[PDB]
């Protein structure tokens, strides 16, 4: 049995701009198997209400999945991607970098 | 220029916890058309692009009949592999499957397709001759045997030779204004300052579309291909994606670096400098 | 349009 971990990207739809409007993106991709837990946080919190893409797979039959959300970033708040699989003997948790 | 439609299908067994789950989605180049998921209130194939939506009734039904008897054979199927693989049913497995066809700017076939895959691994595809099989291992040998003898070939030779082009070809003149139109990337260099010896050079490329782009830094004219960090091309979400690239360069040396950009949406590759 | 066909592995 073959096992892939995620690679994860965590980023918005569009440059962020603070007091503005925007998406927050978790896109995860070459893992294997399928199942996988991916949480959006703001400020170390869960948000509520996150939208995924039906899953799909690559070339290599890998698996790749958006997670996103509707989000208005400013100065101070902290977003990140906290992910769980198979592969990953803990929960890996990714900051949102607003250039990456 | 060229087209390609796929559909692509999932079938994950999760034993004590009901019958195997099935995903099937379905593109046109890499835009995303129909969805069907089993887990769904009231399962049905639904359309996720606009251009889709005018189908009549007669398309949905057929559709979601379909979309259930795959859901159905893939079940059956993963029983069998249980066999095949002399495993036990107390595991999950996973069975995946993708066909489809490329069309050239003239309308006319490229190339078919028709490849499975079991737990993530190669399993039988048909080959590009649409008429013979190559299967990856001694159990999927035995799949060989069965579809040679029932001339599964056959059958999906004349789909992917007739329908599948022809429905593609339909589709891309229904969705002319978005299928046919390519959304060349904005790019932009920018620089971060990793110590007083160094920093990073990053070039994006962003609300592009198709996904293919191709970006990479030279430095003195030289492709840095082993000291370049590319990260995967990703989905904006709204249709279109991005990507970057990045070398960490000397602090004094930016100037020796270029990052070129290529996408059919562009009328020539770009190359572009970090402005100190 | 997808591909009818049943066939089993």
């Amino acid at each position: 049995m073959i096992q892939r971990t995620p690679k994860i990207q965590v980023y918005s739809r569009h440059p962020a701009e603070n007091g503005k409007s925007n998406f927050l993106n978790c896109y995860v991709s070459g893992f294997h198997p399928s199942d996988i837990e991916v949480d959006l946080l703001k400020n170390g919190e869960r948000i509520e209400k996150v939208e995924h893409s039906d899953l799909s797979f690559s070339k290599d039959w890998s698996f790749y999945l958006l997670y996103y959300t509707e989000f208005t970033p400013t100065e101070k708040d902290e977003y990140a991607c906290r992910v769980n699989h198979v592969t990953l003997s803990q929960p890996k948790i990714v900051k949102w970098d607003r250039d990456m | 220029g060229s087209h390609s439609m796929r559909y692509f299908h999932t079938s994950v067994s999760r034993p004590g916890r009901g019958e195997p789950r099935f995903i099937t989605v379905g593109y046109v180049d890499d835009t995303l058309f129909v969805r069907f998921d089993s887990d769904a209130a009231s399962p049905r194939e639904e359309p996720r692009a606009p251009w889709i939506e005018q189908e009549g009734p007669e398309y949905w039904d057929r559709e979601t009949q379909i979309c259930k008897a795959k859901a159905q054979t893939d079940r059956e199927d993963l029983r069998t592999l249980l066999r095949y693989y002399n495993q036990s049913e107390a595991g999950s497995h996973t069975l995946q499957n993708m066909y489809g066809c490329d069309v050239g700017p003239d309308g006319r076939l490229l190339r078919g397709y028709h490849q499975d895959a079991y737990d993530g691994k190669d399993y039988i595809a048909l080959n590009e001759d649409l008429s013979s099989w190559t299967a990856a291992d001694t159990a999927a040998q035995i799949t060989q045997r069965k579809w040679e003898a029932a001339r599964v070939a056959e059958q999906l030779r004349a789909y992917l030779e007739g329908e599948c082009v022809e429905w593609l070809r339909r589709y891309l003149e229904n969705g002319k204004e978005t299928l046919q139109r390519a959304d060349p990337p904005k790019t932009h260099v920018t620089h971060h300052p990793i110590s007083d010896h160094e920093a990073t050079l990053r070039c994006w490329a962003l609300g592009f579309y198709p996904a293919e782009i191709t970006l990479t830094w030279q430095r003195d004219g030289e492709d840095q291909t082993q000291d370049t960090e590319l990260v995967e091309t990703r989905p904006a979400g709204d249709r279109t994606f991005q990507k970057w690239a990045a070398v960490v360069v000397p602090s004094g040396e930016e100037q020796r670096y270029t990052c070129h950009v290529q996408h059919e949406g562009l009328p020539k590759p770009l190359t572009l400098r970090w402005e100190p | 349009s997808r591909y009818w066909a049943i066939r089993t592995r």
